[PDB]
RNA sequence: AACGAGACUCUGGCAUGCUAACUAGUUACGCGACCGGUCGGCGUAACUUCUUAGAGGGACAAGUGGCGUUCAGCCACCCGAGAUUGAGCAAUAACAGGUCUGUGAUGCCCUUAGAUGUCCGGGGCUGCACGCGCGCUACACUGACUGGCUCAGCGUGUCCUACGCCGGCAGGCGCGGGUAACCCGUUGAACCCCAUUCGUGAUGGGGAUCGGGGAUUGCAAUUAUUCCCCAUGAACGAGGAAUUCCCAGUAAGUGCGGGUCAUAAGCUUGCGUUGAUUAAGUCCCUGCCCUUUGUACACACCGCCCG
RNA sequence: CUCCCCUGUGAGGAACUACUGUCUUCACGCAGAAAGCGUCUAGCCAUGGCGUUAGUAUGAGUGUCGUGCAGCCUCCAGGACCCCCC
């Protein structure tokens, strides 16, 4: 057992407030763009041990994990681990995080609204887009 | 020799009441090694009077849905519960099962009389087998409700509820529901 | 006072829903006193019942 | 009421784990974690240290349920 | 005396006695291996306990002891594989039940060449502010995850699929066996069992809703058919009045086969596995049955009938 | 009308510190009540459930201080006894 003197009770990464008294991978998971799975990838890549609580990490480990997550394809993070595989305009492999995820959502809504397609009409009227049977269910949240 | 879970001794325990002496098992012969005998005691009337008491506590611990079919969960849990009990009180853990059965069982109970929707109860008195059964029910249910989320092991929480059911304290969920039954019995008479 | 009791005979089953058994009680004190009594759950003859109120008598439900 | 438990030990709490627990008769990680307001993993690994120190008898171990007794 | 109940057929339990098996194994002996054994590893004689499936035995309340007009039969015990195996078939009668949509089974009506015909190409049965219903899944500590250890049966198959090699995963390629106790297949199914990580908070419990990509099926997938990787991670804190199904290998958990099927099981139909709490009683409720009884009803109370 | 076996808390002692187990005082978490007041439900009606009293009044246990409670000796008593009454 241990008694760490320097421990960050509140952490800040990528515009988000991280809780480090939690475990490490499941603290990193809190931000958008990361689940437990990609968290285990990034933290097994940065050499950071999973036994440490997220508040015992030096600034160098937080900065090298950040550096690993901003630049996916350089660190041998597999191409099938990327959130958006081929984006519509540039045609590039990019790992999408919080503000970028939300923005890409907004944009992929706007494109389909300007295009005049069915996916977008669906997304517009507040209906489920996958062709679900809307007779019985798809009620809650409505008046 | 016959030793329960390999370390216990069944033949040294004692029964202080005549009503529960004819029913409660594991004294003379019935004492076994392991709780699971997979026998048929529901075959005929009162044929379940004679099955080992430890098995009886065992059977009732599967009583909620996800745990239902899995019996071994219990012979696991009843294993660590006894080995915990001996550490606290320091007596044969099968004396603690006897005392908890004897004390937790109701004595008098109320039978509902009336028309549906209006409960008016009249006091009658418990049959010995019914005493055993209700008692054990109370033990397993007290253990569950107490152990749902306190993050207690059911081993820890059943040793708790059992020792407390044995001493006569109001800690046990068991002694509580008993005390309510007897008190309603008083209300009516 | 707490008393003890013995089952001499089983007579019938009293109840709305057929719950109670109506049984006959000897006293274990070697007294010859005979009282009918209502009991819940399974009963076979020869069993011993513990009575918290020992002077009470049986009524028909 | 919401529950705060210690993730990593404190000196105060450490005095309790160190000087007290060996007198406790029956010892369970949930018992230790209840009276010392420690979290689960920390209390569990605490008893894992009180193993290596030789201050505590280990009776039986099954999966997540462990049984510990005070030394003599 | 006759039909209905039972008997009967189908299924499960018994057989170290019988009939036998290279398309199932066993024992025995050889070779093979690694430290006398362990091995689904390879072959020969030995036989049926295993594994099949035929013949026929076996249970008849039988034996003993209790309750019984000692009568039926009811209870307990022993002897025993079994002292309750689960389904099918189902009388005299009826319903003005469901069936023109299963019928080259039809009586009428309508349609009959810009057809109510049929084929072709698209759409639609799938739509969404709402009610009511089966059913799935969960609300976590008897729990989730991560590794490790050993288990089924019924069936399906010209499509099931052995072993390689390329593939993170779905998938490709290929080279093989089986019309099947031969090949998939010692059908290494899920819990469970043993270690590990988690620590009572919307948490790793729960996963809906989505945004991107890969692969299959097919003419054809947009109105996501499904499958797979990352993300998104919302309701949900054991459920109000009411109510449903159930008595022993049973409730329940858990996977598995058959149906539908080009690709498909949150459905059904079967199959094993882990396996209980409680009752062996009563008409309270609900439901129908008899018996007595009243009747001005008999097209039978949806009756009759009075001003 | 008793006498004398075991139970009590009324008085004297050893012990009391060392021995062990229980009541005091403080930190600790867990169960956790009611008189009532309201609400809902039994056709009408609480004798019930549920809300608020309150997570109050409480009780079972672990570690602190007690110079305690004791256990070992006597009686004073109380009950089993007897008798007696039948
Ligand atoms: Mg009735
Ligand atoms: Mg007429």
């Amino acid at each position: 057992l241990v008694i760490p003197e320097k421990f960050q009770h509140i952490l800040r990464v990528l515009n988000t407030n991280i809780d480090g008294r939690r475990k490490i991978a499941f603290a990193i998971t809190a931000i958008k763009g990361v689940g437990r799975r990609y968290a285990h990838v990034v933290l097994r890549k940065a050499d950071i041990d999973l036994t440490k609580r997220a508040g015992e990490l030096t600034e160098d480990e937080v900065e090298r994990v950040i550096t690993i997550m901003q630049n996916p394809r350089q660190y041998k993070i597999p191409d099938w681990f990327l959130n958006r595989q081929k984006d519509v305009k540039d045609g590039k492999y990019s790992q999408v995080l919080a503000n970028g995820l939300d923005n890409k959502l907004r944009e992929d809504l706007e494109r389909l609204k300007k295009i005049r397609a069915h996916r977008g009409l669906r997304h517009f009227w507040g209906l489920r887009v996958r062709g679900q049977h809307t007779k019985t269910t798809g009620r809650r949240g409505r008046t | 020799d016959i030793k329960l879970f390999g370390k216990w001794s069944t033949d040294d325990v004692q029964i202080n009441d005549i009503s529960l002496q004819d029913y409660i098992a594991v004294k003379e012969k019935y004492a076994k090694y392991l709780p699971h005998s997979a026998g048929r005691y529901a075959a005929k009337r009162f044929r379940k009077a004679q099955c080992p008491i430890v098995e009886r506590l065992t059977n009732s611990m599967m009583m909620h849905g996800r745990n239902n079919g899995k019996k071994l969960m219990t012979v696991r849990i009843v294993k660590h519960a006894f080995e915990i009990i001996h550490l606290l009180t320091g007596e044969n853990p099968l004396q603690v099962l006897v005392n908890a059965i004897i004390n937790s069982g109701p004595r008098e109970d109320s039978t509902r009389i009336g028309r549906a929707g209006t409960v008016r109860r009249q006091a009658v008195d418990v049959s010995p087998l019914r005493r055993v059964n209700q008692a054990i029910w109370l033990l397993c249910t007290g253990a569950r409700e107490a152990a749902f989320r306190n993050i207690k092991t059911i081993a820890e929480c059943l040793a708790d509820e059992l020792i407390n059911a044995a001493k006569g304290s109001s800690n046990s969920y068991a002694i509580k529901k008993k005390d309510e039954l007897e008190r309603v019995a008083k209300s009516n008479r | 006072p707490i008393k003890l009791a013995r089952v001499t005979k089983v007579l019938g089953r009293t109840g709305s829903q057929g719950q109670c058994t109506q049984v006959r009680v000897e006293f274990m004190d070697d007294t010859s006193r005979s009282i009918i009594r209502n009991v819940k759950g399974p009963v076979r003859e020869g069993d011993v019942l513990t009575l918290l109120e020992s002077e009470r008598e049986a009524r028909r439900l | 009421d919401k529950l705060n438990n210690l993730v990593l030990f404190d000196k105060a709490t450490y005095d309790k784990l160190c000087k007290e627990v060996p007198n406790y008769k029956l010892i369970t990680p949930a018992v230790v974690s209840e009276r010392l307001k420690i979290r689960g993993s920390l209390a569990r690994a605490a008893l894992q240290e009180l193993l290596s120190k030789g201050l505590i008898k280990l009776v039986s171990k099954h999966r997540a349920q462990v049984i510990y007794t005070r030394n003599t």
